[PDB]
């Protein structure tokens, strides 16, 4: 074995410093710092030319480890068949590692993410779901790891390129970046997960709350230079404003996925557009004229109504429609996001009833002092 | 000397609703448990705690009284920081009335044999109807003292206002051996 | 022959997953707790031994009981993917020893400090001097990859009983293959 | 002699314990019989 | 006031709308109940200061306020 790292030590910068810094510890019977060196120098910028060469190693290293980490292990394994690129082998290499370790240790769930994620590339659809349902369901019992629900939700955001995966794919991008909360990637990832993130909000069909747009910390501190339009598209989506000027600004870019689905947008603004606009309402004339949602909308008369009668069958309105008058008479059972602003003027209302309430309060036990006993 | 009528048992509201909790679970079947607490003086027996004990085929007696279970509850309740002494025994007469069996009087002289102040409790649980509470307090008098033109208990106050006591504790022999004590439960405004 | 209370300090951090001593270090602290609550309790039979985890946690799986049976077992399966606290775990231990059950047993401490310790200078110190203001004794013997002879440590042992004590022990183990005999030599016998 | 020592004390104590959890149990079947049925 | 009891219980749950997560204890509401033994025995415990069930006039508009 020495003599097999020896006539192997090449490849790496320094090339004593790169694997007997690493057999220094080995020869000690030591595993923990080796496998965090070994770890390490994996992660060295290289084209890792000597993958060939390592495996047998690792193979040595994993025929009598007996001590080192699953989760280590695993870690490496993926970066070892990241690099050696032969996906019909691929599938058995992944395989036996995951045999070779059947303990109890929560490592095999990663292996499943990464034959997931090496077997949406060829075979994506018929059993790919059986993957990832295996891998949701053996996902209990120790939500505190934060890394295999981080490689799970990094493989259904891989899903999100299927004809039915908007909304699906962006709650597990929320899910994927409450996992992971620190920088720990490029600038570009980070404005990438946000952009795809933004893509799939505007385009989910089961998808308008929009709360995480300034309450997401990633897509609200991010981009605001590179494409930060979507940002304000999100607000405007989060406004109900027309705001159809960012609307085409952003169908110069982004032309695909944008410019075949532009009637959607124009219908999901026109919702949220009603609902900003009896969101805005003094709650006590809540009643809505035709006129100021023709004209709020930039819709016609003729078409409010089967507006309106759209967002009461989605289940964000419980209102009811009248034709003599036309006055839409409103009721809310869909909540929002609120603000600093709005939180100020709301609590000062709840000041006022809970005033009303202990005035009254006040009266009834004065006036009936005899009687309470 | 001769104890008093005054002589009263101090019951805690979580005591009595311990009691009458296991009484009711028991039933049809009597149970017992010990009465931990403190004498404090000659006239007053505060029951401050009392902890219910495995149920024995033997029913309520003496056999059925296990030294491992009440030592190791006992022990270790003074752990947790609840040091009392036994004062007593509480027991079940489901539909019988208040009053002490010859085993129960074999059980209470075993207990004043160790503790001479012991008291023996009854609760009648199916007649613990709805706002009423049929719990009595009992001590033996050994037939020495009453045969002997000796009163079994000086009445030193007017505290015996204790009205009649329910004929079924007559038929069965009340004042010919076990005195009856007056109750006075014990609550806190907590 | 003199009523103490044995309250060990077991370890099972990720660091003692790499094959230092014996097959790994798990059997050989095992061993170790198993020598010297044997050699505490056939001292005395009326003595009492208990055992505090220390990775990332602090658990009191065994209570401070005679019978050495439960501390075996509890000393099983103890699956070594924590990390060591070590501020938290003599606190820990101390506290669970002021619930002793007799009030004449001896204080005695054991801690298996297998990982690098991550406290303030100033934190041990006044550790240090909170267990002389309480009269607690502590032995503190380290394994596998350590700093060798700490400063932190043996002046923690030093301040731990000053000015003529008697002498709580900082015990260093020799890397490689060696058991417990140069700790039951010296630490064991005296005190 | 790491697995024999370890798992037979393991298992002889494991044993030992839940025997002596069985005679209890059944001393206080047996003491809960009685007569009459 | 009222009501001396709050249950609680433990969750787990990557929070869904992308925040970091915690252990948190989630509320579970709780209400006091009685056993029939329990029953007679706090009433009477009480036996001085329980209101009429029937309420009348006065306790109703107590209640009230
Ligand atoms: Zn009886």
């Amino acid at each position: 074995v020495p003599g097999f790292l020896q006539q192997s030590q090449n490849s790496g910068p320094g090339q004593p410093a790169v694997w007997h810094r690493l057999e220094e510890l080995y020869t000690k019977k030591l595993w923990h710092q080796l496998t965090l060196q070994v770890l390490d120098f994996v992660q060295d910028p290289c084209f890792a030319q000597g993958d060939g060469l390592i495996k047998l190693y690792e193979n040595f290293i994993s025929e009598f480890e007996h001590r080192v980490n699953p989760l280590s292990l695993v870690e490496i394994i993926l970066h070892v068949v990241r690099q050696m690129t032969d996906p019909n082998v691929a599938l058995t290499f992944l395989e036996k590692t995951r045999e070779k370790v059947k303990s109890s240790d929560e490592a095999v769930i990663l292996c499943k993410t990464a034959i997931g994620a090496l077997k949406l590339n060829i075979g994506d659809l018929q059993v790919t779901k059986e993957t990832i349902e295996d891998v949701e369901e053996m996902l209990n019992n120790l939500p505190g790891v934060t890394s295999v629900h981080s490689r799970f939700y990094d493989l259904s955001s891989k899903y999100y390129q299927t004809i039915g995966n908007h909304a699906s794919y962006y709650k597990d991008a929320l899910r994927f970046l409450g996992c992971v909360d620190i920088k720990d990637l490029p600038v570009s990832e980070q404005q990438e997960r946000a952009f795809t993130l933004g893509l799939a909000g505007l385009l989910g069909e089961g998808v308008f709350n929009f709360g995480e747009l300034l309450m997401h910390p990633v897509l609200e501190s991010l981009r605001n230079t590179d494409r930060q339009w979507l940002i304000d598209t999100l607000y405007a989506f989060n406004s109900g404003n027309v705001e159809r000027f960012q609307t085409l600004k952003t169908a110069w870019g982004q032309q695909p996925d944008l410019a075949a689905n532009e009637a959607q947008l124009l219908r999901k603004i026109q919702l949220l557009c009603l609902m900003e606009m009896t969101f805005t309402r003094p709650a006590n004339h809540r009643q809505l004229t035709f006129e100021e949602i023709a004209k709020s909308a930039k819709i016609t008369v003729n078409e409010v109504e089967l507006l309106v009668m759209k967002a009461l069958s989605v289940g964000l309105v419980k209102g009811s429609i009248d034709e003599v008058d036309k006055r839409v008479h409103m009721t809310w059972v869909q909540p929002r996001v609120l603000d600093l602003q709005q939180i100020k003027g709301m609590k000062d209302r709840l000041e006022f009833w809970c005033t009303d309430v202990k005035s009254m309060e006040m009266l009834v036990e004065h006036q009936a002092h005899d009687i309470l006993t | 000397p001769a104890v008093d009528t005054a002589e009263q048992v101090y019951i805690s509201s979580l005591a009595l609703l311990k009691m009458l909790k296991h009484g009711r679970a028991g039933v049809p079947m009597e149970v017992m448990g010990l009465m931990l607490g403190e004498f404090v003086d000659d006239y007053t027996v505060r029951v401050i705690d009392v902890f219910a004990m495995p149920q024995s085929g033997t029913g309520v007696s003496v056999e059925a009284v296990d030294p491992v279970f009440q030592a190791k509850m006992l022990d270790m309740l003074k752990q947790t920081g609840r040091p009392e002494m036994v004062v007593g025994w509480y027991h079940s007469h489901p539909g019988f009335g208040c009053w002490l069996s010859g085993v129960d009087i074999n059980t209470q002289q075993s207990f004043e044999a160790l503790s001479e102040r012991a008291v023996a409790v009854v609760v009648d649980p199916i007649q613990s109807v709805k706002g009423k509470v049929v719990i009595d307090a009992f001590r033996l008098i050994n037939a020495n003292m009453m045969v002997l033109g000796h009163e079994p208990r000086q009445t030193t106050s007017n505290l015996g206002h204790l009205n009649k006591p329910s004929i079924q504790a007559l038929i069965h022999g009340l004042n010919r051996h076990y005195y009856s004590i007056t109750i006075n439960y014990r609550k806190n405004e907590l | 022959m003199v009523l103490e209370s044995t309250m060990v300090c077991v370890d099972n951090s990720e660091y003692m997953r790499n094959g230092d001593f014996l097959p790994t270090r798990l059997q050989a602290q095992q061993d170790a707790v198993n020598i010297v609550c044997h050699s505490k309790t056939r001292s005395n039979p009326e003595n009492n031994v208990g055992l505090i985890t220390l990775a990332n946690d602090c658990e009191v799986l065994t209570t401070l009981t005679p019978d050495t049976g439960r501390i075996l077992s509890k000393l099983h399966t103890v699956q070594p993917k924590g990390k060591i606290t070590f501020c938290t775990g003599i606190r820990v231990a101390h506290l669970a020893l002021k619930h002793r059950q007799g009030k004449n047993h001896k204080m005695r401490i054991i801690a298996f400090v297998g990982s690098p310790v991550e406290d303030n200078e100033k934190d041990l110190v006044k550790l240090a001097k909170r267990l002389k203001k309480e009269k607690v004794n502590v032995d503190i013997i380290n394994f596998g990859e350590e700093e060798v002879n700490t400063e932190k440590l043996t002046a923690f042992v030093n301040t731990l009983n000053g000015k003529d004590g008697t002498g709580s022990h900082l015990v260093t183990v020799p890397p490689g293959p060696s058991l417990a005999d140069a700790l039951i030599s010296s630490p064991i016998l005296a005190g | 002699i790491k697995i024999m020592k370890s798992e037979v004390l393991r298992v002889t104590h494991e044993l030992q314990a839940m025997k002596d959890k069985i005679k209890e149990n059944s001393e206080k079947i047996k003491v809960n019989k009685t007569l009459p049925y | 006031l009222g009501l001396p009891t709050e249950a609680y219980i433990s969750v787990e749950e990557v929070h869904d709308d992308g925040t970091p997560t915690s252990k948190t204890f989630e509320h579970v509401t709780s209400e006091i109940g009685a056993e029939e033994a329990e029953e007679v025995g706090v009433e009477h415990l009480l036996r001085d200061i329980k209101d009429t069930t029937v309420g009348t006039l006065s306790q109703r508009i107590t209640n009230q306020v």
